[PDB]
């Protein structure tokens, strides 16, 4: 069981999945939430692009990291004009005093 | 000369 | 968003959360059950113009933590509360009733 | 920023009151404004150093009171339409009250519910604790003020309207069911917030007056229908009105009253006139009134003592009909006619009770009692003749003369018989009579097959237990093993060292003593002809070799055999008994035999001697050598030289 | 400095008392309410109003500055007011004897008066003794005999006294084996955040936190494990050795018995397990 926190600029999504989860089901979850075609968005992990075919078994999103009390942070970027994608300019959260 | 050909006897049995 | 509610913090951050995850707090359940005759236009927006994003994030985190750990007998761990986040997150829990 | 801060009351309360007015009736309001007002209420409830929970509560209460008073005035000004306007404003206000209860959730859960801490519960004081004008939920308060300021001041006007419309429905008119139902269940909905006696307000305000008025109206209706209509269509309209009333009660009132009304809609128009019903039911059952029987059954099962009188009357009718059916039995076929008549009565009345009277258990019990009295109907100064008739019926069913009837219908008639046989009160007489005629049939071999009496005795055992047919059980087993004993004796005869042709085809029947209902002739000392003493002694030795401590007795008033005339020109087959064989042996010894040699040979008493001699003279077996028409002790006889048959 | 009034004749109807008085004792007087005059005196050190018919205490004190010892037993007071505990009376009050009065639910706000040293609440019908007398560090004498005290506060287990009078009170049998399950898992977010806030032991106030939350924090129960619990707890009324709290314990018709019922509050079932193990072992 893995808990993921997708962050795409002024948006954040909490998702549930499993270790054998493929990237395509996360991508179609983002489809159902953003109704923007899946080839536009591509997932990341610490400024590193990740591919659709593989599963989260070796992605590093283990149950010890993807946790209900600390979901694994996942980036996301849609498609800009043409076949280009915007950078990972997702803003951080506010700073508690 | 006349003779009996059949007989259907009936009997009861009890303690001696 | 007819099955994913959206929470807008004061800072402007948008959080997309399962409806049942958000319904563990009474006030969100009331807010959705608001004026009635809801559009069901694939849009569930609730704007918390009073709580910072860094607190509403932990609110959604606790929503998931409560919802998945319900009806479970495993070794449930203590929820992480930072000392720099305890106060306003606590009063956010008050406003949310969860 | 979520923070306890100084908050000005009026500025927030402006938009708060605006949206509360917007929500109190169904009209458009933004979801964003809804959440903003949640935030505003939270800010108002907690503030430093001046909390505004009490001020917010009081102002909301005042606004609700003003709104409900305005609604009450507007509805009162709406004459001739109080109910419809009341229901419209009621549904609007109830939905708005639920919306406010949701919307003041922080106020309810953090101020109102914290102020009910009157007793010592770890939180004494520290908020409103003194008992003065108790606080309650905003939805609860809204409904409470609805009942105090809209319901009670309008109470008397509502009922007069409501009772008018329901009566209007009972007069055939069709009012708007939605409005009446809403008004009626509004009393429950308002009071819904009390844990104990939720319907109490409804019971006091609408239920009891409705019960009384329905009672009066249906008392009047019953009095009328009794006045212009006779009994049959009276029950017809009772049923119609009761059905329509139950439909109406479901249509309007709360479910908890659905029974009460009909209970008060039958006691006023059925249970108050069962005297008219009980006095007439006697006529109905003794006549062909099926639907009427069903109508009284339905009416009387509802009331307390309606059934037992009809039950007793039906018992009496069935008993009288059965007596009438069995009082005119033709003598030539009296057993079978009696059995079929009782069967027909039972079948017809069970069909009537199951089909029309729904097969009530009490009706079946009354039928059983009536038919039990019928079957044991004994004429004055006479004994119960039913067991003899039943046993004779079984006999006649099992006799050879039952030509053209196979087995299957024989067991069918058997099962049909068993129902009537169950009604017999003294089974012992029938048991003795049937045992007697079964013994007669078995000795004479006058039964369809072994399985016929098997089924007979098995069903008798089923009806009256094993011990009832115990001797019956032994008799058929003994007659069945008779063939086994006969073949065993034949094997023994072939087994002896020297075998002599006796010239007699010997058949035996060895029977258990006591079980068989055949009496031994007291000291008849009949002298067996010498052709049979060898058989007697060999059978005695055979049995006492194969049995330990057992003796044998021989009765010769039933043993029969075949005597054939062969040497003469008149070959005739004769079935002849022991005494008649002795007579023929004596007449064969000497052509002239007088009575003295008859006593010398037979050596038995005179009664059976003379009975046998008339038996022979009946078919012209022997010639009486004298002219005397009576046989004295000196009479002479000879064999018939010229006999034909 | 010492005056005594045992009759209405000795009680001045209009004229005021002299300023040289130190101890004022008023008894056997028909005073339905406390007069505003006597609250204006400067140095009433010990004030006694026993055997009066006062049902409501004054809302606010006028000018008293010390009021070291106040006695109001044998009065007609039903229930104290909330506001009267917001004054500086906490600073110097040493005792409060309200025995044989109609006090049925004493306000918990009395904990704000941390400076008392002796309490006498005999012959009352108080439902239960207040919770945070653990805030009363300087208390020495407590007595609440002949009251309907079902269960003592948990803080009472850690108080240290000299003598205690509690006989004649309804004490139910301890039921460790049958807990009352008000605990819920997973913990409420409010409960968890309050747990963290108390664990960090950081200051707070009604200006920073909403007042109701502040109060829930103030009365938050401290579990036996050493970590507090606001809600979702296990409440168990258990018997405890009374001789540890007070070096002498007085009871009725009990020889060798020193048991006192205290409602222990437990953070979690897991923490409750170690105390169950201690109960079984000891
Ligand atoms: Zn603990």
């Amino acid at each position: 069981d893995v808990f993921l926190m997708i962050r795409h600029h002024k948006t954040t999504i909490f998702t549930d999945a499993k270790e054998n989860t493929t990237v395509y089901e996360l991508k179609r979850i983002v489809e159902g939430i953003l109704k923007r075609p899946p080839e536009d968005q591509k997932l990341y992990k610490d400024d590193q692009l990740l591919d659709d075919n593989k599963t989260l078994g070796d992605c590093g999103f283990t149950s010890q990291t993807a946790r209900p009390q600390a979901p694994a942070t996942v980036g996301l970027a849609f498609r800009s004009s043409g076949d280009s994608f915007e950078p990972l300019r997702v803003e951080p959260f506010s700073s508690p005093p | 000369r006349f003779e009996v050909k059949k007989w259907n006897a009936v009997a009861l049995w009890a303690w001696d | 968003d007819a099955m994913y509610v959206k929470l807008i913090s004061s800072d402007g951050h948008e959080f997309i959360v399962k409806r049942e995850h958000a319904l563990t707090s009474g006030t969100i359940k009331a807010m959705l059950s608001g004026p009635g005759q809801f559009a069901e236009n694939e849009t569930n927006e609730v704007n918390f113009r009073e709580i910072p994003s860094h607190v509403l994030s932990k609110v959604c985190m606790y929503f998931t933590y409560k919802v998945r750990y319900t009806n479970s007998s495993t070794e449930i761990p203590e929820f992480p509360i930072a000392p720099e986040i305890a106060l306003e997150l606590l009063m956010a829990a008050n406003f949310l009733d969860c | 920023s979520l923070k306890p801060r100084v908050v000005d009351f009026d500025e927030t309360w402006n938009k708060l009151l605006t949206t509360i007015k917007a929500v109190v009736m169904l009209d458009y309001v933004e979801r964003a404004t809804w959440n903003d007002r949640f935030s505003d209420i939270y800010a108002l409830c907690v503030a430093y150093p001046e909390p505004l929970g009490e001020r917010l509560y009081t102002e909301t209460k005042i606004f609700l009171e003003n709104h409900v008073q305005q609604l009450h005035t507007r509805v009162l000004d709406s004459a001739e339409q109080v109910l419809v306007m009341y229901f419209r404003y009621w549904e609007e206000y109830s939905r708005g009250a639920d919306y406010m209860d949701c919307l003041y959730r922080y106020l309810n859960t953090q101020y109102i519910k914290k102020n009910k801490l009157t007793e010592a519960d770890l939180q004494y004081g520290y908020g409103g604790v003194d008992m003065n004008e108790p606080l309650m939920e905003i939805g609860e308060l809204a409904l409470d003020l609805w009942r105090k300021l809209m319901i009670e001041p309008l109470q008397d006007t509502l009922l007069i309207m409501l009772l008018r419309e329901i009566k209007r429905d009972r007069c055939g008119e069709d009012p708007n069911q939605k409005v009446i139902h809403g008004v009626i269940n509004s009393f429950v909905h308002v009071e819904q917030y009390k844990k104990k006696f939720p319907l109490k307000f409804y019971q006091e305000i609408f239920e009891s007056p409705f019960l009384a008025e329905t009672g009066e109206y249906y008392k009047q209706e019953a009095s009328n229908l009794l006045q212009e209509s006779n009994c049959s269509q009276y029950m017809e309209k009772i049923l119609g009105r009761l059905k329509d009333e139950e439909i109406r009660c479901r249509k309007y009132l709360h479910p908890s009253s659905y029974n009460k009304v009909i209970h008060e809609c039958q006691q006023r128009m059925v249970a108050d006139h069962l005297q008219f019903l009980h006095a007439e039911c006697h006529n109905i059952i003794r006549q062909e009134r099926r639907n009427d029987m069903a109508n009284m059954y339905t009416l009387l099962r509802a009331v307390s003592s309606g059934l037992p009188h009809m039950i007793q009357e039906l018992q009496n009718h069935i008993h009288d009909e059965g007596l009438r059916a069995i009082s005119n039995l033709s003598q030539e076929n009296m057993p079978t006619q009696f059995v079929e008549s009782v069967l027909e009565v039972h079948s017809k009345f069970v069909q009537l009770v199951n089909c029309v009277l729904n097969g009530d258990q009490h009706f079946m019990s009354a039928l059983d009692k009536a038919l039990t009295c019928v079957v044991n109907y004994r004429e004055p100064k006479s004994v119960c003749k039913a067991p003899e008739l039943l046993a004779k019926y079984c006999d006649n069913m099992l006799k050879k003369s039952a030509k053209g009837m196979t087995e299957n219908e024989v067991e069918d008639k058997l099962t049909s018989f068993i129902t009537v046989f169950k009604y017999i009160d003294d089974k012992d007489v029938f048991q003795k009579f049937y045992a007697r005629m079964l013994a007669k049939r078995l000795i004479h071999g006058l039964s369809m097959s072994m399985d016929s009496e098997e089924t007979m005795i098995n069903k008798l055992k089923q009806a009256c237990g094993y011990e009832f047919t115990s001797k019956l059980h032994r008799m058929y087993t003994d007659m069945s093993v008779s063939a086994d004993l006969n073949n065993k004796f034949n094997n023994f005869i072939k087994s002896q060292d020297t075998v002599i042709d006796l010239g007699i085809s010997f058949q035996i029947y060895v029977l258990q003593a006591g079980a068989w209902p055949l009496t031994q002739a007291p000291s008849s000392t009949f002298a067996i002809p010498q052709e049979l003493e060898k058989s007697v002694q060999m059978f005695e030795l055979f049995y006492n070799q194969h049995f330990s401590g057992r003796k044998l007795t021989w009765l010769h008033y039933l043993c029969t055999g075949e005597v054939k005339m062969n040497y003469l020109c008149k070959p005739y087959v004769a079935m002849v008994t022991t005494y008649q064989m002795a007579v023929l042996l004596a007449f064969n010894n000497s052509e002239i035999i007088t009575y003295k040699e008859l006593q010398d040979s037979t050596q038995m008493n005179e009664k059976e001697l003379t009975k046998t001699i008339k038996s022979l003279l009946d078919v012209k077996m022997i010639n009486h050598d004298s002219d005397k028409e009576d046989i004295e002790g000196e009479s002479t006889f000879s064999l018939n030289m010229n006999f034909s048959s | 400095s010492k005056l005594f009034i045992t009759t209405k004749k000795d009680y001045p109807i209009t004229k005021s008392f002299p300023y040289s008085l130190e101890h004022l004792q008023v008894s056997y007087c028909k005073l339905a309410r406390v007069d505003m005059r006597m609250l204006c005196l400067k140095k009433l050190q010990k004030l006694d109003l026993s055997n009066n018919h006062i049902k409501k205490l004054p809302k606010t004190i006028g000018d008293l500055v010390c009021l070291q010892e106040l006695i109001l037993n044998h009065n007609f007071l039903e229930s104290f007011e909330v506001v009267l505990c917001s004054t500086t009376l906490r600073d110097t009050l040493k005792s409060l004897d309200l025995s044989a009065n109609k006090l049925k639910a004493l306000p918990v706000q009395i904990c704000n008066f941390k400076e008392l040293v002796s309490l006498k609440l005999d012959e009352n019908e108080l439902l239960q003794l207040p919770f945070p007398i653990g805030q009363l560090s300087k208390l020495r004498f407590l007595s609440a005999t002949k009251n309907n005290l079902q269960c003592l506060p948990n803080t009472f287990k850690k108080l240290t006294l000299e003598n205690l009078d509690l006989f004649g009170n309804p004490f139910m049998q301890a039921t460790p084996l049958v807990p009352d399950i008000q605990l819920k898992i997973p913990l409420p977010l409010l409960e968890t955040a309050a747990r963290a806030t108390l664990k960090y032991r950081i200051p707070y106030g009604p200006h920073l936190i909403p007042a109701t939350l502040c109060q829930d924090l103030s009365l938050a129960k401290t579990c036996d494990c050493g970590l507090p619990c606001l809600n979702s707890f296990i409440q168990t009324i258990v018997l405890m050795n009374l001789h540890q709290v007070s070096q002498t314990v007085v009871l009725v018709d009990t020889m060798g018995g020193t048991d006192g019922p205290i409602v222990c509050y437990f953070c979690s079932l897991t923490c409750y397990s170690q105390f169950l193990d201690k109960y079984l072992q000891s």
